[PDB]
């Protein structure tokens, strides 16, 4: 089962309205789909006899500030049955909720929490969507390109209050940007 | 339990806004106990800050934005009750408990 | 299955036969020599490539090797290096400031690779723990002092490693 | 004779004094688990079994076969109790 | 009676020194098995390490958490330490070398063993920590469980001897040591002593890495020291009982004039030292059981075997009229 | 149900491990790991680095398998650049990948043993770790974060006499494995702590994205060195051990057998090691030698460019994965044509494995939780990034 | 006071000897630096041969080694464990991350040096410091403990 | 230069990777017979000692 | 700020709040200590790298005093003790060090601002010997430095205070609380943070605090009894009191005063039965209407209820 | 007499039995070797001049490489 067979067989068998873009390349076979079809496309690929995509390797977001739908959500999937990989991507914005695939691949649960934490994209029907990496009470989504590298707040011990507290950042030496272009 | 779909209309969104406000207000006694606010602020002042927050966003017309605001409010409330980060006159992001502004800003610094 | 195999299984269970073997091999290392190093009288082995405390080097005449190219500052993954430079009174291109924050540095050796004149090196010293954070903010003079103290070992190491780089 | 118990008492007092010196010199510079009740009951029963064995073991040379068989009957009753406890899962802690 | 305190001190002080050095010997033998050196810097061959750790511990500030059981919290380590000390009044080291020649000394030892649980229980409850309390309950349960087997083994020995006097038990082994015919009983006794002293492979309080907080987790400074010292003094005692009951106490290996030249206290010490080496050797050799596994072992393996051995020994001696 | 908040807070178990357990007495009902205690924003920081400056971040993800992640990152860059790596370099990269596998398994196996009470094998295994740590130091000058495997090959050639010292290590290593086995394998206590603990079926392993030993324990024959080979793994003989029961005892036996197979690979790399360059010859991506840089204008210009600007990578995106000691380690790299990565998503096997702690530990005793965490082989540097 | 000073100095030497010869550190293994610290306790360097025994609870600890990156999320947990340590207590910062933030200094989630949370007595440089470097740092801790005169200061207070 | 680290002429000596087995133990009937004989003869000796003590 | 301040006696209760507030305004703080190096250790946490610098000194050594002051242009004195030790008398700790500090600061010549911290009831005709020595220091510091600023806080409340903590310790260890004067003495207890805020405010003004003496008291007046109700409400325990008349209280506070200057070894500090503080309790100590209060420094003091007593949670 | 309190020095004294003097540096530190095979042939040690208050940083740079097996040249050969 080579990438030549997957590209051709997916063109013949998939419903046409699901896939808007198909890229066959040595970097990877990629299927771009609308958000309303992502869940169904991933269920087809998992259950169909000639694809048997049973493992969701991971889900990640990419931020494209110059785009109307700035977020790209990428699903890297694997078929151990046919020894092949597939990439399924869809686009999203700051307020549009997309479908969760936890009911298809239980491993998606923590990855979708990471996407919500890092980018602010929300997932319909996710059993427990809350931040997973950042500190409690964190504000913002650090992987957005407009989020500053050093953030907005920092912590320190405050003896009068006998506790660790958060205050606006003060940098002894700033990050030096070296524009080498 | 799961994240519900995006609200169809402002009636669905408002039902959700009312539901959140009710949950936020019903947790007020728990917060007062966690942060020991019995001698700092009144429970109604906590209620006013929550209703204020909601009233500042009364000009939003897009149900998707309202859903995101409710989700972020629910997340903020859960942290305050479960993982309290105690600061004296501050709960989360809420301060609890003859010259114009220009001349004050001028006296302070050159950056307004 | 068989009264003889059942018997052997029962006896092995009741008399802890496999627990004896673990005891026997445990006792064998009791009498053998130990591998402990008697630090600080004895030390562990290191190599000429070891990445330790940074140092600034001079030419044998006493002139500094550094010509403030700032390549090390640019390549540094931790942004631990700060450099200021200007023309010296004799027209030479030299730093007026060369700071390495030893608490930001990740001891990667990228700076030593980037330097075109073998001026900045990671020397072999690894025993330089301090009592204050500020003592680990190395300025140019501290770095040149390190170079003077460790020059004999640094030069020998560079001769050794000049066949690989 | 009970004379030999007096050194035990003086020993206890001295041990107490040592305990207090060691402990004092530094002051100068809602979930009921029935399986614990069940292990307590088992221990109590077999505690009484060890207790009734002490006189028997020292008296075996005089009581002869009659005493041996009466102790065996005693054990048989208590071991039937033990088998009941075993089959009922009182000896399982998983 | 005026010189009785001198005898008691000549027992208690060397025992506290012997415990200090047992801790050192445990650290040395485990180190050597692991190809390491062990404490060898603080004093020549590390021989001053016990003194340094003891002085460090007494120089540590006490903590005393804000609990409603201030008195019991401090009393629990005293209780266990005292219990560990007081058992030695009846231990004979040689013929005539014993503080109290109790005719009921066997039952007295069993009673002290039975009292040992209260220090752990009380420490766990008085700590105001559910982790400490749960760990304490499990340790107490394990101790009482293995006390049953210890007691039934004591009964086997008593049947052979016919007297509770410890010196009489030793002197009844002149013909033959009891560990030869009753070697399985000796094995089960040594294992039951490991489980009663909470030692590896049964050391639940050591399994903090395993999400099991021990009963002494809240203790610091000298209360923590008293718990540790009581536990180690119990290990020397259990090694002394293994020696008295099955290895013929102070008697020589062979009834020969060459072996009778070295005194009985040396024989007793050497056998005690063999057993203390095995306590450490086992710690160094095996992993540990879970709580449920060792509880199952206690009730389902060691109670039945101990009971069966009582029946078999008494029946064999009654049949052929070999009773004492 | 009462809740137990148990966070092993020292090298005893991980160190940033924090678990919320719901118990029924001693039986575990639900396990909820709380993570992010080691989240340092590595993925955000990488976007501000050139491709060379981001390389040391990979040594610090699974900080027990340092060179294996450097390999994965270098392979991803070589893939997008279409860079050819000399044969000698490929053999050195495979040789040190398998050395890195042994370092990992030695630590994973003996730290798990120490947590269940076997204190001795940790000490024996760490003296073998020191010998292998010496090989890291002799090639790179660092014991752990070598930064030795780079896009295009390796940083430096092997010092004379290193291959002989590795051969002397291999001659004796089988005996060291046999002693770790004799301590644990046959021992009835060891078997009671691991047999039928944390059973995973093959469907469960695929559903939760398990990889490596966590997947091969369930009888699924899947190793990326054979399924999607890279470097010279296709010229090497080794077996892929698989389990038959999918519990903690199979995964222990597999990790032991995997060290014997790693030893086998290292021997073949030693014997088949060819002469030649250790760096791709192209003069746009690899530093010149010191003598060349100090004698040739072209070489100096290239050196200046490489250590200030860094190389550019043409705009594209791809996912690259290797068989790391802990499972499939993947890098989703997005290039925008510039000298800094636009996006670097790091796929860590421990992220998938720790997420499956809840179903693996269900209805198990409290003391089995550490055993299950041990067989998963969790390092939070890669879980949290 | 030609006699009381001599007796005070001997008491203080004895207290210093006890405290340097018995250092029981509570390990705070956070990241890669913990692995080098595990090697320090292992057979080749054998911290136990110096009387150094690693304890699991802060109640029984004289010293805390911060070995690895401290995040904002973990900072309160570190400080709480420090506050449970009975006096006298010392802190050793191990590695660039714990010293000043290291490779992650400019991150949004990292504490830029553990000395912002607890007071630090010894800083051990390196990323990671070698096992021998940590051993050198612990011997520097012993050098600072030996400068203490706890009896003399209390006598004069 | 031209000298690079590598195998010696003919390659390194072969190394074993497989578990070499060990048959060490009396096992089975040896231990059971030893223990049973010890029990019987030692209990007879216990009888003799008790008679002497009497 | 370019302020380099040498704060004497910063290793005590008020000192930690002052150093933190001085670190906030960017001032570099020098912290002279007389004993162990672990006494200023908690102050290093405050401020940036190199901002808080502890330095060893000897109260009875003029050389060390000018050594630690040689680099500063602001000097704050907090040194003082409420009890007696055989080595330092009330006048030794409350007046002789204070005067010596003013004299070296006068021979320094570079000390722009000098602040001496005193007690509210510091008067020459005061029953307490501590307050008498305090008042003598007030005049002596002024005589040596007319431009100095005196501050007179009342009994300060905070985590490490010596009033509510010893009461709570006593109540938990015995079950009752004694009243040394029937719980009728009127004092104005002040949050310790407010005192530090006042000192920083006096350092930040346009020069309009030099030569004056401020009386810092809490926003509300309290009796010994009324303060004890705040303590009982916070620690969630049943109030129980034993009225102890003055001649019975002085009797229990006689031994330590009697034998402190005779026995050759140190004595524990007195918590509640300190004779000098009992003598202060005979008369009310309130803020005079003609003095300069918190309102003079554009400051409003914090009411005791709430956070200022939140540390009492640890006793429940 | 330092051997009684300082067990670290004693271990060096015992291992010194049968060793060979390689050189002495400026500070008085003495350098020994055995030429055996116990720790894989690593038998280089230093006996510090100060029997008390010795410290690892007292080894000069000329002898540091020898002591750490970085080089086979002694401090004397390097200085020449
Ligand atoms: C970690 O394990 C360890 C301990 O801590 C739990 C120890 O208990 C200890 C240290 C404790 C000991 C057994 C020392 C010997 C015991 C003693 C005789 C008393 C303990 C204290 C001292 C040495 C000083 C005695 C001082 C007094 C209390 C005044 C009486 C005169 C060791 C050896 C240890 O390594
Ligand atoms: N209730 C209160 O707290 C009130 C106090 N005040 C006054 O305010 C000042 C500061 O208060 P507070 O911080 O609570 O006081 P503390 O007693 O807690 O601290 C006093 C400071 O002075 C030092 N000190 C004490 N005696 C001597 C001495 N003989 N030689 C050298 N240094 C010495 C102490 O150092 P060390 O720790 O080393 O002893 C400490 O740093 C004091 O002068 C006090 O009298 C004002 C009103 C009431
Ligand atoms: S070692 Fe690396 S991180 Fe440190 S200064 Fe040199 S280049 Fe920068
Ligand atoms: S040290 Fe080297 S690389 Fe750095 S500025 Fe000087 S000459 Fe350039
Ligand atoms: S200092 Fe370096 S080795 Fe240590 S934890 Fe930080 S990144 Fe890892």
């Amino acid at each position: 089962m080579d990438n030549q067979f997957i590209f051709k067989y997916s063109w013949e068998t998939l419903p046409k309205k699901w896939v808007k873009k198909m890229e066959r390349s040595e970097h990877g076979n990629r299927f771009d789909t609308n958000t309303d079809y992502l869940f169904q496309l991933l269920c087809f690929l998992k259950l169909h006899t000639y694809t048997r995509v049973q493992v969701l390797i991971d889900i990640c977001g990419v931020d494209y500030p110059s785009r109307k739908r700035r977020f790209e959500v990428v699903y890297n999937l694997l078929s151990t049955r046919y020894n092949s990989r597939i990439r399924v991507q869809t686009s999203a914005d700051e307020v549009t909720r997309i479908s969760s695939v936890v009911s298809l691949f239980p491993s998606a649960g923590w990855w979708e929490r990471e996407v919500w934490d890092m980018f602010g994209v929300s997932f319909i029907n996710h059993p427990d969507l809350r931040r997973i990496l950042t500190d409690y009470g964190f504000e913002g989504h650090p992987l957005r390109k407009d989020f500053p590298l050093s953030g907005y707040v920092q912590v320190r011990y405050d003896d009068p209050e006998k506790r660790v507290v958060s205050e606006p950042i003060e940098m002894t030496q700033e990050f030096r940007y070296f524009d080498f272009a | 339990i799961g994240v519900p779909p995006n609200s169809a209309n402002l009636t669905e969104a408002r039902r959700r806004v009312f539901d959140f406000f009710r949950a936020a207000c019903r947790s007020i006694p728990t917060i007062m106990d966690i942060y020991n606010l019995q001698d700092v602020v009144a429970p109604s002042q906590l209620r006013y800050a929550i209703s204020a927050q909601i009233r500042n966003n009364a000009h939003i017309t897009d149900p998707k934005v309202i859903d995101l605001l409710i989700f972020k409010g629910m997340e903020e409330l859960t942290d305050i009750v479960d993982h309290a980060k105690q600061r004296h006159h501050i709960i989360g992001q809420y301060v609890v408990g003859g010259k114009t502004d220009f001349l004050k800003n001028f006296y302070t610094s050159n950056y307004f | 299955k068989d009264w003889n195999t059942v018997f052997e299984r029962s006896i092995n269970t009741l008399f802890l036969t496999e627990m004896v073997r673990g005891l026997s091999l445990t006792l064998k290392y009791f009498f053998d020599p130990k591998v402990t190093i008697n630090y600080p009288f004895e030390k562990g082995p290191l190599s000429p490539r070891f990445r330790g405390e940074h140092a600034l080097r001079r030419y044998p005449t006493g002139e500094e090797r550094c010509i403030a190219c700032k390549l090390c500052e640019a390549v540094c993954p931790a942004q631990a290096i700060t450099i200021e430079a200007e023309e010296r009174e004799d027209g030479s291109r030299r730093t007026t400031r060369y700071d390495i924050d030893m608490t930001k540095c990740i001891y990667c050796g990228f700076c030593q690779e980037a330097c075109p004149v073998d001026a900045i090196v990671e020397g072999p010293n690894f025993e330089f723990a301090t009592e204050t954070h500020e003592e680990l903010l190395y300025d140019k003079e501290k770095l040149l002092e390190n170079g003077d103290r460790w020059e004999t070992e640094i030069a020998e190491n560079l001769r050794s490693e000049s066949l690989y780089r | 004779m009970m004379l030999e118990f007096a050194p035990i008492f003086i020993y206890l007092v001295i041990s107490l004094l040592v305990s207090l010196i060691l402990l004092g010199v530094p002051f100068l510079f809602s979930r009921f688990d029935i399986r614990f009740y069940l292990v307590s009951i088992l221990f109590l029963i077999f505690d009484l079994e060890v207790t009734f064995f002490f006189p028997w073991a020292v008296s075996l040379n005089k009581i002869d076969l009659f005493g041996f068989w009466s102790m065996m009957a005693f054990l048989f009753i208590l071991t039937i109790g033990f088998l009941y406890e075993w089959k009922r899962g009182a000896l399982d802690w998983e | 009676y005026i010189a009785v305190p001198a005898e008691i001190l000549g027992i208690i002080l060397p025992l506290l020194l012997g415990v200090a050095f047992l801790v050192l010997a445990e650290r040395k033998v485990m180190a050597f098995v692991q190809r390491r050196k062990g404490p060898d810097v603080v004093g020549s061959f590390g021989l001053l390490q016990p003194l340094a750790d003891g002085l460090k511990l007494i120089l540590k500030e006490p903590i005393s958490p804000s609990s409603a059981n201030f008195f019991l919290f401090r009393m629990a380590p005293v209780a266990t330490f005292m219990l560990s000390l007081v058992a030695w009044a009846v231990v004979p080291f040689d013929y005539g070398m014993v503080l109290s020649d109790l005719n009921i000394g066997l039952l007295y030892l069993f009673a002290i063993s039975s009292l040992g649980v209260y220090g752990i229980i009380i420490a766990g409850r008085s700590s105001n920590s559910k982790y400490a309390f749960l760990g304490a309950l499990r340790s107490a349960a394990q101790m009482v469980s293995y006390e049953v087997s210890i007691g039934l083994i004591l009964i086997t020995v008593l049947i052979c001897v016919g007297s509770c006097n410890l010196s009489e038990i030793v002197m009844a082994q002149k013909q033959i040591w009891f560990g030869i015919p009753l070697f399985p009983v000796l094995v089960m006794f040594f294992i039951s002593c490991l489980a009663e002293t909470n030692r590896a492979p049964f050391d639940l309080p050591e399994a903090e890495a395993e999400l099991v907080a021990g009963y002494n987790v809240e203790y610091s400074s000298m209360g923590f020291a008293l718990f540790f010292l009581g536990e180690y003094a119990n290990m020397i005692l259990m090694s002394g009982l293994c020696t008295l009951f099955f290895l013929g106490g102070w008697l020589p290996i062979l009834d020969l004039p060459i072996f009778k030249k070295i005194p009985g206290s040396i024989w007793f010490s050497i056998k005690v030292l063999f057993f203390l080496f095995l306590y450490i050797w086992v710690r160094a050799a095996f992993p540990r059981y879970r709580y449920d596994q060792l509880m199952g072992l206690g009730w389902k393996v060691f109670l039945p075997l101990s009971l069966a051995w009582v029946v078999s020994v008494s029946g064999l001696l009654v049949t052929f009229q070999w009773l004492p | 149900n009462f809740t137990l908040n148990f966070g092993p807070q020292h090298p005893a178990a991980h160190g940033v491990l924090r678990l919320v357990l719901e118990m029924n007495g001693e039986v575990v009902e639900r396990a909820e790991p709380h993570i992010g205690l080691l989240h340092r924003g590595t993925e955000k920081l990488i976007e501000y680095k050139t491709y060379l400056q981001a390389l040391p971040y990979f040594d610090r993800l699974d900080y027990v398998s340092m060179m294996a992640q450097e390999h994965a990152y270098s392979l991803a860059v070589e893939k997008l650049l279409n860079c050819e790596v000399p044969l000698r370099a490929q053999y050195i990269r495979v040789l040190f990948c398998e050395i890195t596998r042994i370092l990992n398994h030695l630590l994973a196996l003996t730290t798990h043993a120490m947590d269940v009470g076997a204190l001795t094998p940790f000490l024996w295994a760490f003296e073998e770790r020191e010998k292998l740590l010496e090989f890291y130091e002799r090639v790179s000058g660092a014991r752990m974060h070598a930064s030795f495997i780079r896009p295009g090959g390796v940083a430096q050639d092997l010092p004379l006499g290193l291959c002989r010292d590795i051969d002397s290590f291999t001659q004796q290593f089988a005996s060291r494995i046999d002693e770790l086995e004799e301590m644990l394998t046959g021992n009835r206590i060891w078997k009671q702590r691991l047999v039928d603990i944390g059973t995973v079926t093959a469907q469960q392993a695929k559903d939760w994205g398990f990889s490596g030993v966590m997947l091969r324990g369930s009888g699924v024959c899947w190793d990326l060195r054979r399924a999607a080979p890279y470097d010279v793994y296709d010229q090497l003989d080794f077996d892929v051990p698989v389990g038959t029961r999918g519990d903690c005892y199979d995964r222990y036996c597999i990790r032991i057998e995997e060290m014997r197979q790693s030893l086998r690979i290292i021997v073949q790399c030693l014997n088949q090691m060819p002469s030649g360059m250790i760096k791709a010859d192209d003069r746009k991506l690899c530093p010149p030698s010191r003598c060349r840089m100090k004698l040739s204008m072209e070489s100096l210009i290239h050196h200046f460019e490489l250590y200030t600007e860094g190389f550019s990578v043409p705009a594209s995106s791809t996912y690259t994965a290797v068989e790391a000691p802990k499972g499939e380690f993947g890098v989703f790299l997005v290039s925008n044509g510039s000298n800094r990565p636009y996006r670097c998503k790091i796929r860590a096997p421990g992220f998938a494995h720790l997420q499956g702690l809840d179903f693996m530990s269900k209805h198990h005793m409290l003391a089995d939780v550490v055993t299950i965490i041990g067989t998963q082989d969790i390092v939070f540097g890669e879980v949290d990034r | 006071s030609k006699a009381a000073e001599f007796v005070i100095s001997k008491v203080d030497d004895l207290m210093n000897w006890a405290r340097t010869g018995s250092i029981w550190p509570m390990t705070f293994g956070l990241a890669c630096c913990a692995v080098e610290m595990m090697h320090t306790g292992a057979a080749r360097y054998d911290l136990d041969r110096f009387g150094i025994i690693f304890r699991p609870s802060p109640r029984q600890s004289d010293c805390m080694i911060v070995a690895g990156t401290l995040t904002n999320k973990m900072a309160p947990a570190l400080r709480k464990v420090y506050d449970q340590m009975p006096e006298p207590r010392w802190v050793i910062s191990m590695g660039s991350c714990a010293n000043g933030g290291g490779y992650y200094h400019y991150s949004y989630s990292v504490v830029r040096g553990c000395d912002r949370i607890v007071p630090v007595d010894i800083y051990v440089p390196g990323c990671p410091p070698t096992a021998e470097a940590l051993l050198y740092g612990l011997l520097q801790l012993q050098k600072k403990i030996n400068r203490r005169k706890d009896f003399l200061h209390w006598w004069n207070k | 230069p031209l000298l690079q680290d590598g195998p010696p002429p003919g390659g390194f000596a072969p190394v074993r990777y497989a578990r070499r087995i060990s048959n060490t133990g009396p096992s089975a009937m040896a231990m059971f017979l030893a223990v049973s004989g010890a029990f019987a003869w030692g209990m007879y000796q216990v009888g003799q000692g008790n008679k002497i003590r009497r | 700020s370019g302020i380099v301040a040498t704060v004497f006696g910063a290793t005590g209760f008020l000192g930690r709040y002052l150093v933190q507030q001085l670190a906030k305004m960017g001032s570099q703080v020098l912290v002279p200590f007389r004993g162990s190096e672990d006494s200023p250790r908690h102050l290093k946490l405050m401020g940036d790298l190199g901002q808080v610098v502890p330095m060893k000194f000897d109260p009875r050594d003029e050389d060390s005093i000018k050594a630690v002051m040689a680099k500063a242009n602001v000097v704050i004195n907090l040194i003082g003790r409420e009890y007696e030790t055989r080595n330092f008398s009330f006048e030794d700790a409350n007046h002789h060090i204070a005067e010596k500090l003013a004299l070296v600061a006068k021979e320094h010549g570079g000390i722009m601002r000098y602040i001496q911290v005193s007690c509210l009831g510091a008067s020459v005709s005061s029953p307490s010997r501590m307050l008498r020595a305090k008042a003598a220091a007030e005049e002596a510091v002024l005589n040596a430095l007319p431009e100095a600023t005196i501050m007179r806080p009342a009994t300060m409340i905070g985590t490490e205070d010596r009033i509510l903590n010893p009461w709570s310790m006593f109540v938990k260890k015995y079950g009752f609380l004694p009243l040394i004067g029937g719980g009728t003495t009127k004092f104005q207890p002040v949050y310790v943070v407010d005192v530090a805020a006042a000192i920083v405010a006096a350092l930040k003004d346009d020069g309009s605090s030099m030569g004056k003496t401020y009386e810092l008291g809490g926003p509300d007046v309290f009796t010994t009894h009324e303060l004890a109700e705040i303590m009982y409400d916070m620690i969630r325990e049943w109030p129980r009191y034993v009225k102890l008349p003055f001649p019975i209280a002085k009797a229990m506070a006689a031994p330590r005063d009697f034998m402190v200057n005779k026995v050759p070894f140190p004595l524990p500090s007195p918590q509640i039965f300190n004779l000098d503080q009992i003598n202060a309790l005979t008369t009310d100590t309130l803020v005079s209407d003609n003095a300069l209060k918190f309102q003079d420094l554009d400051l409003v003091p914090h009411k005791l209820k709430g956070y200022p007593v939140e540390f009492l949670i640890q006793y429940r | 007499m330092r051997c009684l309190p300082d067990g670290n020095l004693l271990q060096t004294k015992i291992h010194n039995i049968g060793a060979t003097l390689v050189g002495v540096d400026k500070f008085g530190n003495k350098y020994y070797q055995k030429l055996g095979d116990t720790q894989y042939g690593r038998h280089r040690w230093v006996e510090y001049a100060s029997k008390d208050r010795y410290n690892a940083s007292q080894v000069p740079a000329e002898w540091h490489g020898w002591l750490h097996f970085i080089t086979d040249h002694t401090g004397d050969e390097l200085l020449s």
